[PDB]
């Protein structure tokens, strides 16, 4: 039995025609206090997988170490560690899913919501979710926390079902993700303006973008809003 | 100690072609103990029919209350109350007890004597009107009734066909609920004739 | 305080014919008032012509299916590739569930297939392992909606022969695979209308002596 | 714990420790059992090189396992006490769970099973 | 919330963020927490949105009725009416209000009224959840008899930090300037204040 | 308080009520009459919370007697039962409700019919051929379902009632010290002294 | 519920879904959540259904009496003030969450009211369980100087976001357009994107299927 | 549940209902509440369904192991005590079981043992177990005599379950009958309450509370 | 379980134990013997939590019988009572204690004296002329204080015991279905069949 202390908010993601996109802001909140601002919550595993983590940061750092150690262990007595026997997104996910469910079953969970985004060796897009309860699910768009409530509706307008994935380009997909991150900054009280974004493409590979900022924000209309009902000044 | 499921019981109402049906089970119990198999839950004030599920004392009290009010209505208005009007009266009366409510699930059914239109309506315990073209359900087997009605129901049924549909909806719903059953009554209501039928059902 | 359980919604439905059996389930996966996935299958082919679904808390559902699938694998290893009969599978599943009697799998489990006489079989389990063979069973969130409809349409309950004064019952008979699929589709569209956790898609697994076939149908997405 | 396999097979297929245990029995005082038509009688030898004995308190050769079953023996006296004790405990345990006293065959089968266990358990003779 | 009121040479300036929250959801990102109870008597609202609105509305009614009979009320009088409501109904209120006004005799005045319903007359006042993070900064930087531009910068820099650290604060920085000249509304957007 | 039974037969209503008054680990009395005559042809038995039972019974008794004097006329059992139900229905939403369950056995002189009404503390009224309150019903209802016939005589009803009391004396945990039996018919109310 | 309000050039538009729930059960598939306070002041209500209806009718009644007393068309701020003071008095126990909008001699207005009595002002607002889905759309597509047709599109799109993504919302989209100098147009079932598909089978029973014990004519006449 | 079993001149009658509930939800009307342990032993089930089902089929395995080891069918006393000692180990853990171990052996004759989940074990001639036990007692006790015929005893057992099925909301479905003799148990059919109630009402003239 | 009494007289110990086994609102049995013979001249009655009572009684019985076989000798009532007390004293600080109260009536053959020991579930032992467990004591102790004499015969003790049972049958709330009476003396243990 735990309670989360230092926390990370929404992780959002979606599939597009050649791969997957995933994003998460760089904030480590301490309750209402916006304590840490240089926190990277997207963690690449190899050149084909990115694990996005929300929830307790101490448990996130533990998971980082497990993934780091998984890469080391996979390399042992493995001449094809950088080829046919490299770590797949599906292997990494299933490992995490096993751990999450084992920990919830011992009544001592890793207090996290996790999205594993990547591209399989055969080119297939991989995007699957797992959380502190060991619950798992997959969808063309996946999001955690407030992202589930606000990002998914926006991302589902682009990719509403499986057949919409081949029709969605990386330009359109990234635009929707970046727009969603702005909406979350407007509306989530534990979000920051700064964020990271990762693209895993079956052709161009892993592109990790750091120090992005929410921009093109609408605030001008605020000047016209006076009082809370009557008041004219 | 959940007032709405101490005594048990169910009511269902349906519309058809120039007709309406309202049906109810006959059980009154005290939790596991079945007490009465004659406890009817449908009443009528003129041509307007009211079914009431939930706490049996409140079922009785509200019947007596609406008889009281519809009688005064008729004396002053010099005409029988209509289903649409009665529905509003039920809603007002229930909401009057907003923070000390009657633990009931009433269902209005009837045909407007002027327009000839079939009318049904349902309420929650504090008076929210739930109007419906097709059907209204209420009671301890409301989930079961929702499932039965949603699948079995079709629009514009003739009075004789509508009888079969509503009866099968109630019977099969009641048999999946421990606190409902022990007999059943069905009212088939046409513009100027009303038929009341008692159904044969399993007595466990 | 940490709550180890959750509700992933959805509903499942098993019907048995004369020489076949179907196990249906919607593909919607939810938590609270949010949709997690519109297509997340929870009806699985477990081998030996046994299909299985464990509906409720998905983490426990997957864990169970995973363990039973593994049980089928080891049954082959330990008993010279012998086919696991549906009755033997059912008893095995009881022990899986009851093994966690004091920290239960939060699921309604249903399996379907053929018995050793080639006839359609459906077995259903409570969360802690009590099981029963039936012609008919609905499980999950909309079970209370669908089940009475099945009593009426599959087992002809409360239906008497017209004109016999309610004395002669409507005689029991096996339904064709065409008629069963009609009842499954109507059951799920009705459940979708009146239950918020049910919708998106319907996936049916049909089991005959020839193997396991699949059928998919769209459901309302609201 | 002491683990040594003391009872083991020899080239000719004999377990010498079990066979040497029989020699201890052969050394022990003679015991005889004769069953009649409606009774059983257990006779036992007591060696007469021991005078100045106190026969009131000296352990008797025949022991009651329950009110209806008796056990005599030949061989090591100290070893017999362990078997008798176990047998007496099992007798009461049987009455407790089966609500019926042991049969003579059952009690024998138990005692025999104990003896066997000591022929292929590590660290024991 | 993060709110503050600061007296200066020509009068007083009120300042506030624009965030209203339900848990961690921002129900309103363009809220106006600076409210008029009289021509040149305003207040900053923190705590329950419903309670502070209900209080402000009653105070505005009282001061309007006061004005009809006895002419313009003092800022002290306005603070007293706020206090009376907050103190007598302390069991049923969650309201932290800063009252600020401009007399011609008394010039700029600031009164703060915390949860208990006590009254405290100060040179400047800070309040709301985000105020905790700027006690150190404001104490070190506040000076009496500042100019308009210095006071605007003081409030802007202060609320900028409060907003930066407090999750319950954000959006735009609204300000209201109270002087003999009149009433001036100011607004400052994230793109400006965030990078201070 | 605990056991109150009622059986309506062809020409009468028979009420049986336990004699025990128990408090803590002491049976304080074994001859308690848990009934009040409301009118010459109407009898009410009662069971429930201590104090409430008698206070309620006598309050109803006074009201019915007041009515009888005012109108020089006896209220029908149906009318009395409706009056009692309404009082309990008021009571349940009071500051302190009457925790009293009652049976009303009456003979309607206008209809020439016996009538038995069962009313609980919530104000839940039902007319029945046979009734019970508390745990008694869990044994007696099934027993009466089997042995009861609507055309029975008063003597047959008393034998049917003996069968109930015997079953209760066999299977009930508590010693209720037997019952006082009273009969309501066209000639009024009388007590059976040897039961 | 999902409800929204959007301001435009010459007025204001409000919209709502039409699902009414009872736990996880859809009680009403087409209920009206748009309420008329006065001819040109309309209200969208979320929360406790009886409370939203009762509070909107009470204030609507008092607004009519006020209008007749003052010989003036009612103002939105009057409805706003009367609603909030009523709701505040009851300390949130009356679970009415309202979006109040309308046109009056002062102009066009858009407000929201919460159960505890707090009011908000905005150009775009959303309330109810699907408000986050709706607000996401509103935050993504809203702009200053919307036309009538653009505001209706934006409003209905925001409701749709709730319909599809929120389990608490569903069925149809109701709209009401309040433009200055014109009559308010109430667009009941403006969109119907959740029509029930044809059933696979008719469940019309053969006459005489149900076993009957008694028949009798009921007297409704005097 | 309602279950009973009573001893009489011609052996043992065992009768049970077939309902299974989850709160007020009627989950099944066709549950087998009698377990056939061997040709001479029966076990009845009431309480938590799998607790009863699991441990009574486990009991059957233990009884089989006894006759393999001892070359003799287990006594009713010993069989009941295996179950009572098992549940006693789980006492406080929350098992919910009301069972009756009924059977015949040479040394014992016809024997019934009541065994429940808080460790109570009782030999007796009559027992009724379950939520509707009191309803069954009312009819059974008032009509019971030792000198009942096999035909009358079977009917009384059936009629007592019917009585409980009717009044108890958590009993119903159908009646399963068994008769235990010196030659073993004999099944006497599944009797649906749907038809049985009306058949009994008409022929017997009882159930006058119900609208005929 | 409920009523267990014990009376030590001149030459014997008399134990009386109620026959009722009640569960919920049903008396499941009315002929239950709440006692076990530990040895030929030692008898233990018991009352308390369901299951625990018999399980504990039989466990003690097995141990004493085991001792008797091992030593070919009967333990004194004092020795048995000390053994039982220690077991309960261990039990009370266990994970799940035996909730069982006992009376041990024995005849010491070496002393030629009857002995009655009262031991509760905590392991509280006392030797007494007369004893009781549960609510019984609240009536019987004062009654025996008055009527008991140390030099009474077995027949006088049985009449004294009848006086207790009558008082309990009059004033106790629950129907305990009479008692089984057993006598422990120099000739061993025997049951009184007509009480
Ligand atoms: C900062 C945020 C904190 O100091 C500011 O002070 C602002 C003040 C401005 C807006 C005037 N405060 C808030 O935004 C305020 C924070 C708050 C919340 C609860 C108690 C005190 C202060 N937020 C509110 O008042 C919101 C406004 C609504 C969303 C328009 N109201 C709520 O959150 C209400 C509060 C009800 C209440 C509780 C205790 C005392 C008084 C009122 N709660 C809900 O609506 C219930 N909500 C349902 C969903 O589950 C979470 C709870
Ligand atoms: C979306 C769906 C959710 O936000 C919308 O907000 C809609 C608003 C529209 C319909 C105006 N909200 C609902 O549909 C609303 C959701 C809800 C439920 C419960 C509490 C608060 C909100 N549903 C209702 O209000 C239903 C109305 C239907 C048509 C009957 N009412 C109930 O479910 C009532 C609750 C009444 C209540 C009393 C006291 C305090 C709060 C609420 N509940 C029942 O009827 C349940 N039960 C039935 C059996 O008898 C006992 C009562
Ligand atoms: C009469 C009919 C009533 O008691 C009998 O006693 C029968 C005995 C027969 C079946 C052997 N008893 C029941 O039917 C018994 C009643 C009961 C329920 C719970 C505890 C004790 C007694 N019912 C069950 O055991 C049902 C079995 C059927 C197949 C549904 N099982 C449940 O209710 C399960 C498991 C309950 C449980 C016991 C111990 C630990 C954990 C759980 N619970 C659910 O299925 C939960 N529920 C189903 C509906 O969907 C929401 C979740
Ligand atoms: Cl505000
Ligand atoms: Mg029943
Ligand atoms: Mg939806």
């Amino acid at each position: 039995t735990q309670q989360p202390i230092v926390t990370g908010t929404s992780v959002i993601s979606m599939k597009y025609d050649n791969g997957v996109i995933i994003a998460a802001d760089n904030l480590g909140s301490y309750g209402s206090l916006l304590r840490f601002n240089g926190v990277e919550r997207l963690i690449p595993v190899g050149d084909n997988t990115v694990v996005g983590i929300s929830g307790d940061i101490s448990d996130m750092q533990h998971i980082e170490r497990l993934l780091k150690d998984l890469v080391t262990e996979n390399a042992y007595d493995n001449p094809l560690a950088d080829a046919e026997e490299a770590l797949e997104p599906s292997y990494i996910f299933e490992y995490l899913a096993t751990v999450m469910y084992q920990r919830r079953s011992k009544m001592n969970p890793l207090w996290n919501a996790i999205i594993v985004a990547g591209v399989q060796s055969n080119g297939d897009q991989f995007l699957r979710y797992v959380n502190l309860l060991g619950v798992t699910y997959s969808s063309p768009t996946l999001a955690t926390g407030f992202g589930a409530h606000m990002a998914n509706p926006l991302l589902r307008k682009v990719v509403d079902r499986e057949s919409d994935i081949p029709k969605t380009t990386v330009q359109v997909a990234e635009e929707a993700i970046v727009n969603a991150m702005r909406v979350l900054y407007y509306r989530d009280a534990r979000s920051s303006r700064n964020f990271s974004l990762a693209i895993i493409d079956k052709n161009t590979g892993l592109t990790f973008k750091k120090n992005l900022q929410v921009e093109n924000m609408k605030w001008d209309f605020a000047k016209d809003i006076k009082g809370y009902g009557t008041q004219k000044i | 100690s959940d007032p709405s499921s101490i005594n048990g019981g169910i009511v269902v109402a349906m519309t058809g072609k120039d007709c309406v049906a309202i049906a109810c089970d006959l059980r009154l119990g005290s939790q596991s103990l079945g007490v009465s198999n004659k406890f009817e839950k449908i009443f009528h004030y003129g041509h307007v029919f009211l079914g009431i599920t939930g706490l049996a004392t409140d079922v009785t009290t509200l019947n007596e209350m609406f008889r009281y009010k519809t009688n005064l209505y008729k004396l002053k208005e010099e005409r029988a109350i209509e289903p649409e009007t009665f529905t509003q009266l039920v809603s007002s009366s229930l909401y009057e007890r907003r923070f000390g409510p009657y633990f009931v699930g009433p269902v209005v059914a009837g045909i407007n004597s002027k327009s000839g239109k079939p009318f049904i309506a349902g309420f929650d315990l504090i008076g929210c009107i739930d109007e419906a073209k097709d059907f209204i359900v209420s009671g301890t087997a409301s989930d079961q009734l929702f499932g039965m009605c949603e699948s079995l129901y079709e629009p514009n049924l003739e009075p004789e066909d509508l009888f079969e549909t509503i009866s099968q909806a109630l019977l099969n719903a009641a048999d999946r609920d421990a606190l409902s059953g022990w007999g059943a009554v069905v009212y088939i209501i046409k513009k100027d004739e009303v038929v009341k039928r008692y159904l044969k059902m399993r007595q466990d | 305080q940490f709550n180890p359980y959750g509700d992933n919604g959805g509903t499942i439905l098993g019907i048995a014919g004369e020489d076949f059996a179907v196990l249906a389930g919607d593909t919607r996966n939810i938590t609270d008032y949010s949709i997690n996935s519109r297509y997340e299958p929870k009806v699985f082919d477990c081998g030996d012509n046994i299909v299985m679904s464990a509906n409720g808390f998905a983490a426990d559902g997957d864990a169970l299916v995973k363990r039973f699938k593994n049980s089928v694998k080891w049954y082959h290893f330990d008993h010279n590739d012998k086919k696991l009969s549906i009755n033997s599978a059912a008893r095995n599943i009881q022990h899986l569930l009851y093994g966690k009697r004091f920290f239960p799998y939060y699921v309604h489990t249903i399996i379907a297939g053929l018995d050793e006489d080639g006839k359609g079989a459906v077995y259903s389990f409570d969360p802690v392992g009590s099981y029963e063979r039936e012609q008919c069973r609905a499980g999950g969130a909309a079970a209370s909606l669908i089940m009475p409809f099945l009593d009426n349409q599959v087992n002809f309950k409360n239906q008497y022969e017209p004109g016999t004064n309610g004395k002669v019952k409507k005689p029991l008979k096996y339904l064709s695979v065409e008629e069963v699929i009609k009842l499954v589709r109507d059951s799920f569209t009705s459940a979708t209308e009146r239950h918020i956790q049910v919708g998106d898609g319907l996936e049916i697994l049909i089991v005959t002596k020839d193997g396991v076939r699949k059928e998919f149908y769209e459901l309302k997405r609201d | 714990g002491y683990d040594r396999a003391l009872s083991i097979f020899s080239p000719d297929g004999h377990i010498f420790q079990v066979e040497y245990a029989l020699e201890a029995v052969k050394r022990g005082t003679c015991a005889v059992g004769v069953k009649g038509k409606n009774c059983v009688v257990l006779g036992c030898e007591r060696r007469s090189t021991l005078k100045l004995q106190d026969t009131r308190i000296t352990p008797s050769k025949v022991s009651k396992i329950d009110s209806h079953v008796v056990l005599s023996f030949s061989g090591l006296n100290a070893d017999s006490r362990i078997l008798i004790e176990k047998a007496r405990v099992e007798a009461q345990s049987h009455r407790l769970t089966l609500e019926d006293p042991v049969t003579v065959e059952y009690l024998t089968r138990y005692v025999a099973g104990v003896q066997q266990r000591y022929t292929q358990s590590g660290g024991v003779r | 919330t993060s709110i503050m009121a600061v007296t200066f040479k020509d009068g007083v300036i009120l300042g506030a963020d624009s965030r209203t929250t339900t848990g961690a959801y921002i129900a309103n990102r363009v809220t106006d927490k600076l409210t008029r109870v009289h021509d040149k008597i305003w207040c900053c609202r923190s705590g329950s949105a419903a309670d502070t609105q209900a209080i402000a509305d009653i105070v505005q009614y009282h001061l309007e009725l006061y004005t009809s009979q006895y002419g313009t009320p003092s800022t002290e009088t306005a603070a007293s009416v706020f206090k009376e409501l907050c103190y007598e109904n302390k069991d049923n209120l969650t309201a932290g209000i800063i009252v600020a006004g401009y007399d011609d005799k008394n010039k700029g005045e600031v009164y703060t009224i915390p949860l208990g319903g006590s009254v405290h007359k100060l040179p400047y006042a800070i309040a709301g959840s985000g105020s905790t993070f700027i006690y150190g900064y404001c104490d070190k930087n506040f000076r009496e008899n500042m100019s308009k531009e210095e006071t605007v910068d003081f409030i802007k820099h202060s609320l900028s930090q409060a907003i930066k650290w407090d999750g319950s604060s954000g959006g735009v920085i609204r300000m209201v300037v109270l002087t003999a000249a009149g009433v001036e509304r100011l607004i400052f957007y994230p793109d400006e204040y965030e990078q201070l | 308080m605990d056991i109150i039974l009622g059986i309506r037969v062809q020409d009468s209503v028979i009420l049986a009520s336990s004699k025990a008054v128990t408090r803590g680990i002491s049976v304080l009395k074994d001859s308690d009459d848990k009934t009040r005559q409301l009118s010459p042809h109407t009898l009410m038995s009662f069971a429930g919370e201590a104090g409430d039972t008698v206070q309620f019974a006598e309050y109803i008794q006074a009201n019915i007697q007041l009515y009888s004097i005012r109108e020089d006329y006896e209220l029908s059992p149906q009318a009395v039962s409706s009056f009692v139900r309404q009082e309990l229905a008021k009571s349940i939403r009071s500051r302190r409700p009457y925790q009293v369950n009652v049976l009303i056995g009456g003979y309607d002189k206008k209809k020439n019919k016996p009538e038995l009404y069962q009313i609980d503390y919530l104000g839940t009224k039902v007319e029945l051929p046979y009734g019970a309150h508390g745990y008694s019903g869990f044994y007696t209802f099934s027993l009466l379902d089997h042995h009861y016939r609507p055309d029975m005589t008063t003597e047959e009803g008393l034998d049917l009632l003996k069968l109930c009391v015997q079953e209760l004396e066999k299977r009930m945990p508590m010693d209720f010290k037997g019952v006082i039996v009273k009969i309501v018919d066209k000639d009024g109310i009388r007590q059976v002294d040897d039961f | 519920t999902t409800i929204v309000g959007v301001k435009f050039n010459n007025g204001v538009v409000i919209a709502a879904d039409t699902r009414s729930t009872q736990g996880p059960i859809v009680a009403d598939k087409n209920c009206a959540k748009l309420h008329r306070i006065s001819p040109k002041i309309w209200c969208a209500g979320a929360g406790t259904a009886a409370d939203t209806e009762a509070v909107t009718q009470l204030i609507g009644s008092n607004i009519e009496l006020h209008s007749l007393y003052t010989s003036r068309e009612p103002r939105v701020v009057s409805a706003l003030q009367m609603l909030k003071q009523h709701l505040f008095k009851y300390q949130g126990h009356i679970g009415a969450y309202l979006i109040v909008a309308g046109v009056d001699p002062t102009g066009s207005h858009l407000f929201s009211i919460h159960a505890h009595g707090s009011t908000d002002v905005g150009y775009y607002l959303s309330l109810g369980s699907g408000s986050l889905a709706a607000m996401a759309v509103l935050e993504s597509h809203w702009k200053q100087d919307l036309t009538k047709e653009e505001a209706i599109k934006l409003a209905s799109d925001a409701i749709q976001a709730g319909i599809w993504n929120d389990l608490g919302s569903g069925s149809n989209v109701d709209v009401c357009v309040m433009e200055i100098g014109k009559d308010a147009e109430y667009l009941r079932n403006y969109l119907t994107p959740n029509v029930r598909e044809e059933k696979q089978k008719s469940y019309k029973f053969p006459r005489g299927t149900t076993a009957v014990l008694k028949e009798s004519i009921v007297n409704i006449c005097d | 549940t309602t279950t009973l079993a009573f001893r009489f001149q011609g052996g043992i009658i065992v009768a049970v209902d077939s309902r299974a509930t989850a709160g007020n939800w009627v989950a099944s009307q066709t549950v087998k509440k009698v377990i056939e342990i061997n040709p001479f032993l029966l076990g009845t089930m009431a309480g938590g369904a799998v607790d009863c089902q699991f441990w009574e089929t486990w009991l059957g395995s233990q009884c089989r192991l006894h006759e393999l080891r001892e070359k003799e069918r287990i006594s009713v006393a010993a069989a009941s005590k295996i179950l009572s000692n098992l549940v006693y180990q789980y006492k406080g853990a929350g098992l919910s079981m009301g069972t009756m171990i009924c059977g015949y052996t040479r040394k014992e004759g016809p024997t019934i043992y009541y065994v429940d989940s808080d460790g109570t074990r009782l030999k007796g001639d009559i027992f009724c177990v379950g939520s509707g036990q009191t309803f069954a007692y009312g009819v059974l006790d008032s009509n019971y005599k030792w000198d009942l015929s096999v035909e009358d005893a079977l009917y009384l057992g059936k009629r007592s379950i019917l009585a409980a099925a009717h009044r108890d909301a958590y009993s119903g479905g159908s009646v399963n009958l068994y008769h235990v003799t010196e030659d073993g148990w004999i099944y006497h059919g599944n009797h649906d309450v749907g038809e049985l109630f009306w058949k009994v009402k008409e022929e017997e003239g009882s159930f006058n509370n119900v609208i005929g």
